[PDB]
């Protein structure tokens, strides 16, 4: 290919090298499961239960 | 109801487009930015989990409305996500989408004109890439999309 | 301490083995294999002769010999590829249309 | 049975055995470090739970490969199928066999050196060819033909890249190559030789960005043989680049082995960065870069090196 | 010189232990655990590699003794490298090294 | 209690053979290589677990081989369609011993919501399954929890060290279920956060 295309390609690869290194120098975003428990919102749709009334009897 | 549905649709559209861009970058040969794109998808999933209670299939729209109201704190999470997104988008673009190898692998591959898109029913990004400005959100407005700039 | 005669006998044995493989095999690939065996045997004999006299001329003609062997193997394998491309078989007895 | 010659024999054999064991363990632990550094490069932690710092993960992989059921295809040629991982291991192991780690700590002080490395590179492409053919698979055969053509296209100028360094050194011996770097490291005059040798060494080890595969049918300890052989090859290429372009063991303050290991680890981390960052160029682009660009560059570099070294030879 | 024979023995045990270690690694892998048309461009690339590797070996022989060969050796290898580059340019231009169509 | 595959048979486990089986089990759980097989939504959450936010790689399960001969664990993550069931069976038969199965999501568990003409009602209809995850889809940390469950089931199973000696049958422990194990702490839950907040 042309020399200008080669120099642009080498520049883009060196820029990718530098950006991946700067990603390496960043802060981790990994949740430490199971050691760090997963935060779940109050209306998260997980395990089903049957609940009770305030008097103590089952609501169903 | 219309604004809530538009907001949820745009959040999921951003999620799907992020996945598409990251998977294309991985399929060309750069496997790094799909991880950060999935972190951004995790932020979107945090907001969608807070609003609808589920990550990927919310089952939240109802006939005549939505299943619940917006929880107190949806605007804070939306603001945090909107602050998060543009720097990551620029980072992915400059790291991968402006690189020469992916451009050479992608440009000039399986091209077609407006006639091929029309006769084959091609829609979405391909049809508008052929120069036909046909979007459903503009031509046949729905869900109050005429009130958005 | 190593006789020149013994290396010459080893090279001659390799040469006659390559010649026998060149003669008895009617597949063209084994004929080319035999040709490389003989040219390597002659190169080995030349190296033995050069090392007996303590001269670099044996290794120099070894270099010329392996250059010839490389180019000749390239030409022979191109001809073998052409034969397999047009006739779909490597029978050296099939190329006998010129006789008399 | 006490004599200086016999104890020198035994001690030198012990140094060679220690070098061999340290090299194979360094290749295996640096495959584990490849996983860890890829995790670091993409903002993760990688394997860090199996043992203190994740160092016991490699033993778990070795146990899994050892106690996996050994599977060979019935229609495949058993001898070549067995032999290809053997070559892919041993070729780059004895390619390392010439590298001087420290003054007084060498395996073989040969009069050829990087010539022996070139023979080991030829054996490596033999390993790739044998692995492709022995699988009894057309797809793996075609993939091996492509990979072997690429390996040839970069092995064709690997030696000419090293030619400027040996031409300045004036001898094929590696100790003389290092001793010619006592005042200036060879990376400064042979910059083009350095980049061409780096590209060629990455390509002959089939490391990214130079990787219907020919590894699909391999399983059990043969696949582990392929991994430890290729990672030993990464170690060998890094140590060769250190000892041929970055002064080898020469350093101001630290012990020579410390400087050599630091430069080798820097080049290993550089190889992990090359794996993590660069996308994969297409095959035709890769071989056109191998033939059109780098080989004339090595030829011109050798000519300029000869002209310079004759200009200063008053 | 005991150092030379010591290095020869070190190379011998290095070779033997490396090959045997790979052998016993394969043996231990087998022993343990229960059980229950290609185009001519390939030829052209290999041929070009062979020819340029022989010309490379000529340059290998040159480069180790550049200083005592003098400037005459330099101009000789200049003609050699110019012939190599002319052949390479000839191969590139006609499409011998062009894999893509 | 254990069960055999060549019935219920007690624990057979010399101490050196016991330590050798323990270290084999340790190396097998701490190095589990999943197979890159995609069916449906649950595979999207599988590759979500492989990414940077979740980092499956801490378990040593990121190697993620593209050939079934090199894989130790098959994660069926998606729907077992009628056309895809022979592909699943052939892929599982291409594997080598030892091979475990993690069923991910409701479709691979039972057929899920798709009680339809073109869906096989559970992957256990034709291939044996070791772990099941409820979910549609399971979140990536649920897949992580199943990975640890498979590690626990692996670490107390008995397999032959070699084919030259010993019993050649496999012994998988009849594990106590997670339901009856966690019933003590699950019923004691009294109050939860109201769904009107974040
Ligand atoms: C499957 C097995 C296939 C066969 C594998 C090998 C089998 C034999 C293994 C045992 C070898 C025993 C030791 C051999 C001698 C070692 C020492 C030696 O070569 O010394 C000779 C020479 C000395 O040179 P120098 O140190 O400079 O001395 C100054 C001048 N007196 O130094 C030299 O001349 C150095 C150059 C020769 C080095 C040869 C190294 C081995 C080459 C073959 C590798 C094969 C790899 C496996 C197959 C690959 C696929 C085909
Ligand atoms: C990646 C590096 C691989 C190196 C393989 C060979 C290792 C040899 C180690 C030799 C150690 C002793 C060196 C001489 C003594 C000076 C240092 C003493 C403390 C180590
Ligand atoms: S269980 Fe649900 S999420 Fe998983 S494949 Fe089926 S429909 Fe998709």
């Amino acid at each position: 290919m042309t020399l200008k295309e080669l120099l642009v390609g080498f520049g883009t690869q060196v820029r990718s090298i530098w950006m991946i290194g700067l990603h390496a120098f960043a802060k981790r975003e990994t949740r430490m499961y199971p050691e760090e428990p997963v935060y779940l919102p109050p209306r998260y749709r997980g395990r089903i239960v049957l609940t009770r009334d305030p008097d103590g009897e089952e609501r169903c | 109801v219309n604004v809530i549905r538009v907001m949820l649709s745009e959040l999921f559209r951003i999620n799907s487009h992020l996945l598409y861009i990251s998977t294309f970058i991985q399929d060309v040969g750069a496997m790094t930015p799909v991880f950060f794109a999935f972190t951004d998808r995790q932020k979107i999933y945090d907001l969608v989990e807070a609003i609808t209670g589920f990550r990927m299939h919310p089952a939240w729209f109802r006939i005549g409305g939505v299943a619940h109201d917006l929880p107190r704190g949806w605007d804070r999470l939306l603001r945090e996500f909107l602050d998060w997104m543009p720097k990551r988008l620029a980072s992915y673009e400059k790291a991968a989408l402006q690189n020469t190898i992916l451009k050479g692998r992608s440009q000039g591959v399986a091209a077609y004109g407006a006639k091929e898109a029309l006769e084959w029913g091609t829609t979405g990004a391909g049809l508008r890439a052929t120069g036909i400005d046909f979007d459903v959100r503009k031509a046949r407005p729905y869900s109050g999309y005429e009130n958005f700039d | 301490m190593i006789p020149l005669q013994h290396g010459l006998i080893l090279a001659a044995i390799l040469f006659v083995l390559g010649l026998t493989g060149l003669v008895i095999r009617r597949n063209l690939l084994f004929m080319l294999i035999g040709l490389e065996i003989m040219i390597n045997a002659s190169a080995l004999a030349f190296v033995v002769a050069g090392s007996y006299w303590g001269q670099t001329d044996g290794q120099v003609m070894y270099i010329l010999a392996i250059s010839l062997a490389a180019a000749e193997a390239s030409i022979g394998l191109a001809l073998l590829l052409q034969l397999h491309r047009r006739r779909q078989n490597l029978n050296i007895d099939s190329v006998s249309e010129m006789r008399g | 049975w006490i004599s200086p010659e016999l104890i020198e024999i035994l001690l030198t054999i012990l140094k060679a055995v220690v070098i061999l064991l340290v090299v194979v363990t360094c290749g295996a632990f640096m495959s584990f470090g490849e996983r860890r550094l890829l995790g670091l490069f993409q903002n993760r932690y990688g394997p860090n739970r199996v043992g203190w710092g994740g160092s016991l993960q490699l033993v778990a992989d070795m146990i899994k490969m050892f106690f996996k059921e050994d599977w060979i295809p019935k229609f495949s040629d058993r001898v070549i199928f067995t032999l290809a991982p053997m070559i892919a291991f041993t070729s780059l192991l004895l390619a390392f066999a010439i590298v001087p780690v420290s003054p007084g700590w060498v395996v073989a002080d040969l009069n050829i050196g990087i010539l022996f490395f070139l023979m080991m590179a030829g054996l490596a492409v033999y390993a790739v060819l044998f692995a492709g053919w022995s699988s009894n698979n057309k797809y793996s055969l075609l993939g091996a033909m492509r990979a072997s053509a690429q390996t040839l296209s970069y092995e064709v100028f690997l030696g000419l890249s090293l030619m400027g360094v040996v031409a300045q050194a004036g001898s094929f011996n590696m100790t003389d190559i290092v001793n010619s770097q006592a005042h200036v490291w060879n990376v400064i005059p042979q910059f083009f030789g350095f980049i061409t040798f780096a590209i060629a060494g990455v390509a002959v080890c089939h490391r990214h960005p130079f990787d219907d595969g020919y590894h699909i049918e391999y399983s059990g300890m043969k696949f582990g043989l392929f991994f430890v052989g290729e990672y030993i090859g990464i170690v060998t290429i890094s140590a060769l680049m250190v000892t041929l372009f970055f002064g080898g063991w020469q350093g101001p303050l630290l012990p020579p082995f410390i400087w050599f290991a630091l430069k080798t680890a820097f080049f290993m981390m550089m190889f992990i960065l090359i794996r993590a960052s660069l996308p994969r160029p297409r095959y035709d682009q890769v071989m056109s870069f191998g033939w059109k660009i780098c080989l004339p560059l090595t030829l011109i570099n050798l000519l300029v090196t000869a002209a310079v070294i004759l200009w200063q030879a008053q | 010189s005991t150092e030379v024979i010591a290095h020869h023995w070190a190379f011998a045990i290095f070779l033997i232990v490396a090959i045997g270690l790979c052998c016993l690694m394969l043996v231990g892998g087998w022993f343990l655990g229960g059980r229950a048309r290609l185009s001519a461009k390939f030829y052209l690339v290999a041929m070009f590699f062979v020819i340029f590797d022989v010309e490379a070996l000529y340059l290998f022989a040159w480069s180790t003794s550049i200083r005592e060969s003098g400037w005459v050796g330099f101009v000789e290898a200049a003609i050699f490298i110019f012939v190599l580059l002319a052949g390479l340019v000839y191969l590139v231009r006609i499409g011998a090294l062009d894999w893509t169509p | 209690d254990y069960t055999l595959t060549r019935e219920i048979v007690t624990d057979p486990l010399n101490v050196f053979m016991g330590k050798l089986n323990d270290m084999v089990n340790w190396g097998r759980k701490n190095s589990i290589w999943p197979y890159n097989f995609g069916l449906s939504c649950c595979y999207v959450e599988m590759v979500t677990s492989f990414t940077a936010v979740h980092d499956v790689a801490r378990f040593g399960a990121e190697v993620l081989r593209a050939s079934p001969r090199q894989a130790d664990l098959m994660v069926v993550a998606g729907t077992c369609f009628t056309k895809m069931a022979p592909v699943i069976q052939r892929l599982y038969d291409q594997m080598l011993e030892p091979k475990w199965v993690i069923s991910m999501g409701a479709c691979a568990n039972s057929g899920g919501m798709y009680d339809i003409y073109s869906v096989v009602q559970g992957v256990d209809k034709f291939i044996p399954v070791d772990v099941y995850i409820p979910g549609c889809p399971p979140r990536p940390e649920a897949y992580m929890q199943a990975l640890m469950l498979l590690q626990e089931s692996i670490g107390k199973e008995r397999r032959p060290l070699s084919w030259v000696v010993g019993d050649q049958g496999v012994y998988r422990a009849n594990m106590q279920s997670e339901r009856e194990r966690k019933r003590g702490e699950r019923i004691a839950v009294t109050n939860l956060r109201t769904p009107d907040e974040i």
